[PDB]
């Protein structure tokens, strides 16, 4: 053992032991405070959050229209009712919005026998829409229903007496909120006289009912100066184009369509998408479904997809269907017509199991996109990393930053990227975690060394990086 | 990086006649997505910079004969010319244009055979204003002959002469597809002036005995 | 003269309890659970199924330190049955990882979650959090030297704080319902580890035993003071689960890494500030908890002869075993050197059950050896065996969850045999070792005025 | 027309960097990325990289990567590479280089190659000696004349005979390097009647110490 009770005590009682326990006493005491004022310290002189911008239901990602409810289906099944079972599939995909194409009692070409409020039977009663409508809220899904008039028709404005058809939605829009509805989608706007005053209008009543109500504007248009008018005096309008349609046809152009469209508007809100209605694979040849997927989830804005796009569908693969509705593939089953020419791969249920397959990358992404506070609102900086590449960081404050790669020329790079003048704030790491590639064969979840690395012709990267104080 | 192999590295064939030069690349080449090869051919005569002849394995480049033709896919591919002529010879390379950085075969020599011919012999004396420099280079020239294979004798009053000797042959003339030699002997000048009779003799396989050509100072 | 006074009263007894049980775990580990429940119903149901097997096996120890009146707890427990080699291996595992590792990470929690509302949105500065956490690891052992009044009235107050924090929780969750199963993951090898999952959070009911020799009437109390706490966790616990699945979807409680920080976004708004700083100020009870109970086990590991003699000395004018918390504390505070820290605790998933088990096959061994021996308490013999059958079965699964780390804690366990070895069986002979150990107890006897306890 | 041009000729102390430069002609200088190639001798071909003359961003293989340095000049269409730490294994040619399309690597267009030697010997014009046959020269129909070219640096000198009017039946013999310093020959042959009848000159040039020399060849 040691010294006894008394034996302790006594020698302890020395005066020099005695004043060296209050010796370390206080310099105990004075040590804990030193570190109480140096970490105070530390926490004031350290660099603050930036708050978070208040963000509506579309800024979180992807919409998704279903431009006629019958093709999506197949028919008998082609009402409100058959899309309420759907939403499964739509939830799947994180798909945080809906357009439904236009349902309202449209008379081809007849300005009088159209309404933009009774519903065309065929497609079921508001009671079927209002059971729709719950449902939808219930699953998350925001719905916006689609106003363009005269939708069976060749001008959707009609040719005549415009005012009057503008007095038609300006109560339309006011009846659907009142029903529940949470936006509205218009067409054709460059065949509506004096567009950017009724946009005006119905963007004042759409925010002056609630803030978290959109209207989303469309247009044929691919002219930038056109485009950047209609965005001149509406300023929390969404506005779909075929802006990025005329893409060059091996990518070539979409580094600089995108970067001027985004300089041209002050980097405000956007919505990406390649038409106002038609789908990709409208445009683009199929190498290049998988890039702009990629692409289309991580840019700046809300990306706007035709319905079946998550799955590469196209109209011409199965002949004689109209370029404005095709028979979206659900299973071998789905187009009954000439049976035997739908292949397993080409459908939902022939992709759903496939880890490789398109319908995986886009509810990857879809993923990403919706949870990951770089990419659902965090800046943006494209820098020249290699021959082909696109190539941009996306970043906010402190969190993860992701570099996205697209290599839109048709030859491999070899030799690593090579950023020339990346912004001081948002510099390159020696290695990043590939998060996803565009091609099978990669090592997903490993670091790369970015000066090494190899992109295939058309292989897009996602690569994911820590940050740096 | 990719790595091209390339084979044979020498061709030596007649005029007239159909040749082939082979090239094999460490990564096949086919671009799924649009079913062409990447590969290219560039010819390179002697003093001359390289000219593309094909591309994406078979696409004639303007401006080149039709006797060129590409053909092959993957990893196997082939360069075919259908009927040489004199003109043709050349180092043909190989490149994949598939990545970038591209790379590059060693490349082939092409030589063209012919009807073997004896040198045309001629021998030089000093210049008049090299013997200013305290030195002298007596030169024989060896002109217009086939084979390549050939080896000169530098007699010097009769003494054979294997120091301080010299040659050069020339490239295959595009014209004619002959060989020319230069062989040079470099003396100080008072080398050159103790001695009175310079001979250089050539042996070349189109003669039994060598040919002589030598002059007294 | 100098002994470790009876101070616990049985109210700051059920504060030991609930004050180590309700932990960091109910604000940030319902996404665990979900995780692998798939839905709010299994998950909810499996809160209350943990809960009862936490009772049943509380109810064990209950009996055991009747039975058993030591403060080693669940140390002593493996001393009196497996004798001197077994129970040093468990002291050499808490003493070297577990009671350090734990203090500190829970330190740390309270260190981030305390500075939280200066940084809403992003990580609080992490030479920051390290002194927050050591400030707080210091200033609980220059109390539990000061007094154990002091000591048992700071975790009165920071229990109180915990189940206030609870109570709002739970208020907040009735009035949305007032304002007006899913999916289930039906593998049992799902199943499984969700119950695995949500056993951490009730973790801790074993530390009661630690300080039993410190009761004022342990004999009533001990007993007591379990079953006036384990039932309360348990309702506590699937009432606040109940109170987030009224405000957060399950897609927002799989994907939210600080479950009860979200709840107090929604409900509070401008106030929101007030659940971070409760989950704070909640683990600031647990440091302290960990800090005294653990005091007190290297305290009986020294009067045992397990460990250097220096630990079970006590300040004679105070009655507080200040050499077994200054290490207690330098222990812990060695942690804060550690690039990651939870792999390290990680490593003995399968520790903590598996000394339970082996404490409780203990108290079926030391019914059959010695029926004599007095037991205020006398539990029905299935209780013991369904609750060993049950850890036998857990311990596996910790194991099944990660072979390898498992694995690793079992090779750190040897490391116990060479020091036992060296500290006990070698009887420390060399004379150039034996009056270096007596030369530096005596210095540090002489340097903070302490003694050996009485008989 | 599409032509690109370079300097001829460089010469390099070993370690030191060096400015080699390729003016571009007949196109649009901006639409077409300009890629630098080196011949090693017996060695095959090798590409170093290429440059955008739009944007002056430049990307380069793996074995230049902070050994080479491309930029350009958009204001006369030339391009320009710098290299550095050069070896005397980094003695080559060099070659500038116009792709087909926007960048992708295969080649048309290339300009003449910029011989790069890296040697610590200096610079050193050539000396000319004419040949002329001396004894029996006229007893045969047709007579050979010759031109030594001795002791100069570095390797490109080129010879063409009476202002490049002979262009038919010359030889012109590969360089031999003797004591760092280069010898070469050039042979040409001309009709009985034309040689002491007419002027004969070797028009020996040099690009890397500017001398220019038109010795004609007198019987003895
Ligand atoms: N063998 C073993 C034993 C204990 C002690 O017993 C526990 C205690 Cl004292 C507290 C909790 C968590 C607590 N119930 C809470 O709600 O945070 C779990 C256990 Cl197993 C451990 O604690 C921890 C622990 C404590 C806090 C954070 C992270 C890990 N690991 C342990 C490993
Ligand atoms: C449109 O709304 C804005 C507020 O968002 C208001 O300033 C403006 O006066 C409104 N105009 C009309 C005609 O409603
Ligand atoms: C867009 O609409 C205008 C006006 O009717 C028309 O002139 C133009 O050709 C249309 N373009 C497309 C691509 O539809
Ligand atoms: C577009 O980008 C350039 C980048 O240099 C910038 O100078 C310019 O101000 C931006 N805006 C417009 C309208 O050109
Ligand atoms: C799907 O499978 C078919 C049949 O094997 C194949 O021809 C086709 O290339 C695949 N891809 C698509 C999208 O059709």
């Amino acid at each position: 053992t040691g010294l006894s009770k008394e034996e302790l005590l006594k020698v302890a009682g020395s005066p020099g032991w005695v004043r060296t326990r209050w010796a370390l006493l206080l310099l105990f005491w004075l040590g804990w405070l030193g570190m109480l004022a140096g970490a105070v310290v530390i926490i004031v002189r350290a660099p603050r959050c930036r708050e978070l911008p208040a963000q509506k239901w579309w800024h979180t990602g992807a919409l998704y229209r279903i431009g006629d409810l019958q093709a999506f289906q197949g028919h008998g099944a082609g009402n409100l009712a058959g899309l309420k079972g759907r939403l499964d599939y739509l939830s799947s995909l994180k798909v945080k919005g809906l357009v439904l194409g236009p349902i309202h009692k449209n008379q081809k070409d007849d300005v009088a026998q159209t309404d933009l409020l009774q519903i065309d039977p065929n497609f079921g009663s508001k009671e079927d829409f209002d059971s729709l409508l719950q449902s939808a809220k219930k699953k998350s899904i925001r719905v916006i229903l689609d106003l363009t008039p005269n939708y069976r028709g060749e001008n959707s404005w009609f040719s005549t007496q415009v005012d009057t058809v503008a007095t038609k939605v300006k109560d339309a829009l006011e009846f659907w909120l009142q029903a529940g509805v949470d936006g509205f989608q218009v067409r054709d706007i460059e065949n509506l006289k004096d567009a950017s005053s009724f946009l005006a209008e119905w963007q004042n009543i759409t925010k002056g009912f609630s803030e978290d109500r959109l209207l989303i504007a469309g247009t044929n248009s691919s002219d930038l100066q056109q485009i950047l008018s209609l965005l001149e005096s509406n300023k929390d309008l969404l506005l779909t184009s075929s802006y990025l349609s005329d893409s060059g046809s091996t990518g070539e152009h979409t580094k600089s369509l995108v970067t001027q469209y985004l300089n041209a508007t002050g980097n405000r809100w956007c919505s990406w998408s390649l038409s106002q209605a038609r789908l990709l694979t409208s445009f683009l040849p199929a190498q290049l479904l998988r890039l702009y997927q990629l692409m289309l989830f991580t840019l700046p804005g809300t990306p706007v997809f035709s319905y079946g796009d998550e799955i590469g569908l196209d109209a011409a693969a199965l002949p004689g269907q109209p370029m404005e509705a095709p028979v979206m593939l659900w299973d071998e089953s789905s187009f009954p017509d000439i049976p035997g020419a739908v292949s397993a791969n080409m459908t939902v249920k022939g992709q759903s199991e496939d880890p490789g397959s398109l319908l995986s990358l886009f509810r990857r992404l879809s993923d990403q996109r919706s949870k990951e506070r770089s990419l659902l609102h965090g800046d943006f900086h494209a820098f020249s990393a290699g021959p082909g590449l696109f190539s941009y960081i996306r970043h906010w404050d402190q969190n993860e930053r992701f570099l996205v790669v697209l290599n839109f020329g048709d030859v491999g790079l070899s030799a690593g990227l090579q950023a020339s003048d990346l912004p001081a704030s948002a510099s390159l790491p020696a290695k990043a975690d590939l998060l996803l590639s565009t091609q099978p064969g990669r090592e997903e979840g490993s670091p790369l060394e970015l000066e090494r690395l190899k992109l295939e012709p058309h292989e897009g990267l996602l690569l994911r990086f820590p940050y740096a104080a | 990086d990719i790595v091209l192999t390339q084979s044979p590295s020498s061709l030596a064939m007649s005029v007239g006649q159909k040749v082939t030069m082979n090239c094999k690349s460490s990564q096949s080449l086919l671009n799924n997505n649009n079913q062409k090869n990447y590969l290219a051919w560039y010819q390179q005569k002697p003093g001359q910079s390289p000219k593309l002849l094909v591309y994406f394995t078979s696409t004639r480049e303007s401006g080149v004969p039709d006797r060129f033709i590409g053909s092959g896919s993957g990893t196997d591919f082939t360069l075919t010319i259908s009927s040489v002529q004199a003109e043709d010879l050349a180092l043909y390379y190989c490149q994949q244009h598939y990545t970038i950085p591209p790379t590059f075969g060693g490349g082939t020599k092409l030589e063209i055979k012919r009807a073997d011919a004896a040198p045309t012999v001629s021998i030089f004396p000093p210049s008049s204003e090299q013997l200013t420099s305290g030195g002298a280079s007596v030169v024989c020239f060896l002109n217009n002959f086939y084979p390549k294979d050939i080896n000169v004798k530098w007699k010097i009053d009769g003494s054979e002469r294997q120091n301080g000797v010299l040659n050069s042959w020339t490239d295959q003339d595009s014209k004619d597809s002959t060989y020319s030699m230069s062989s040079t002997l470099t003396l100080t000048k008072d080398e050159y002036e103790r001695h009175n009779s310079y001979t250089c003799e050539a042996t070349h396989k189109t003669s039994t005995s060598p040919i002589v050509k030598s002059f007294n100072r | 003269g100098v002994t470790l006074q009876r101070n616990i009263t049985l109210l700051n007894g059920v504060a030991i309890i609930v004050g180590t049980i309700i932990g960091s775990g109910i604000f940030v580990t319902p996404t665990g659970v979900l995780k692998e429940a798939g839905s709010p119903g299994l998950a909810l149901v499996v809160w209350a199924a943990c809960g009862v097997f936490s009772i049943v096996g509380a109810l064990c120890y209950a009996e055991l330190g009747t039975t058993i009146s030591k403060s080693g707890g669940d140390y002593a427990y493996m001393l009196e049955v497996y004798g001197s080699l077994p129970a040093f291996l468990k002291l050499w595992i808490e003493l070297l990882i577990i009671r350090p590792s734990s203090q500190y990470i829970v330190a740390l929690v309270f260190a981030t979650y305390l500075l939280k509302p200066l940084f809403p949105t992003c990580p609080v500065p992490e030479e920051a959090a390290k002194l927050v956490a050591c400030l707080c690891v210091l200033l609980l052992t220059a109390v539990n030297c000061y007094s154990v009044k002091a000591a048992t009235r700071v975790q009165d107050a920071f229990a109180a704080a915990k189940l206030l924090a609870l109570a709002l929780i739970i208020l907040l969750g009735f009035v949305q319902i007032g304002k007006g199963f899913e999916g289930t993951k039906l593998d049992v090898g799902n199943i499984v580890l969700a119950l695995y999952s949500g056993l951490f959070a009730y973790g801790g009911w074993n530390y009661l035993n630690f300080v039993t020799e410190e009761m004022i009437n342990p004999y009533r109390n001990l007993p007591l003071a379990i079953i006036i706490s384990l039932p309360i966790v348990t309702l506590v616990y699937v009432l606040t689960n109940l109170a987030y699945f009224t405000t957060l979807s399950t897609e927002q409680m799989l994907s939210s890494e600080a479950v009860a920080v979200d709840f107090g976004n929604y409900h509070l708004g401008v106030m929101s500030w007030i659940i971070p700083v409760f989950v704070g100020l909640s683990c600031f009870g647990s440091v302290n908890g960990s800090l005294f109970t653990s005091s007190r086990l290297f305290f009986v590991g020294s009067r045992e002869g397990h460990l250097p003699s220096i630990l079970s000395m006590i300040h004679p004018q105070l009655l507080t075993p200040v050499p077994s918390l200054v290490f207690t504390c330098v222990m812990t505070l060695l942690y804060a050197f550690s690039k990651d820290i939870f792999s390290v605790i990680n490593f003995f998933s399968f520790f903590n059950w598996l000394c339970v088990a082996l404490a409780i096959i203990g108290m079926i061994w030391l019914r059959h050896r010695k029926p004599e021996l007095e037991r205020p308490i006398k539990v029905n013999l299935a209780l013991p065996v369904f609750f060993i059958l049950a850890c036998l079965f857990l311990i596996a699964v910790s194991f099944w969850k990660t072979p390898v780390e498992c694995g690793i804690g079992f090779t750190i366990i040897l490391s116990g045999l060479p020091v036992y070895f060296f500290g006990v069986w070698w009887k420390n002979k060399p004379k150039w070792l034996l009056q270096g150990i007596f030369s530096t107890t005596v210095l540090c006897q002489k340097l903070m005025q302490v003694v050996p306890q009485e008989t | 027309e599409v032509q690109l041009q370079q300097s001829g000729a460089e010469l390099v102390k070993p370690g030191a960097s060096v400015n080699l430069s390729c003016k571009a002609s007949g196109y649009t200088f901006t639409n077409y990325w300009m890629h630098w190639v080196r011949l090693r001798p017996g060695q095959g071909l090798e590409w170093i990289g290429e440059i955008d003359p739009s944007d002056s961003y430049s990307y380069y293989s793996q074995n230049f990567k902070g050994k080479a340095t491309l930029t350009v000049d958009q204001s006369s269409n030339t391009a320009y590479l710098q290299l550095t730490s050069l070896t005397s294994e980094d003695s080559a040619v060099y070659y500038c280089a116009r792709g087909r399309q926007t960048y992708y690597p295969w080649f048309p267009y290339w300009g003449q190659g910029t011989l790069v030697t890296v040697s610590a010997a200096k610079t050193t014009p050539p000396s000319d000696y004419p040949l002329a046959p001396g004894s029996a020269a006229q007893t045969n129909s047709m007579v050979t004349l010759g031109c030594l070219v001795k002791g100069y640096f570095p390797e490109p000198v080129t010879v063409t005979w009476n202002s490049g009017s002979l262009s038919s039946g010359v030889h012109t013999f590969p360089a031999v390097l003797q004591s760092d310093l280069y010898t070469l020959s050039s042979s040409v042959t001309v009709p009985s009647s034309t040689w002491p009848s007419e002027t004969v000159t070797c028009n020996v040039a040099h690009p890397a110490s500017s001398t220019k020399v038109d010795k004609k060849i007198v019987p003895r």
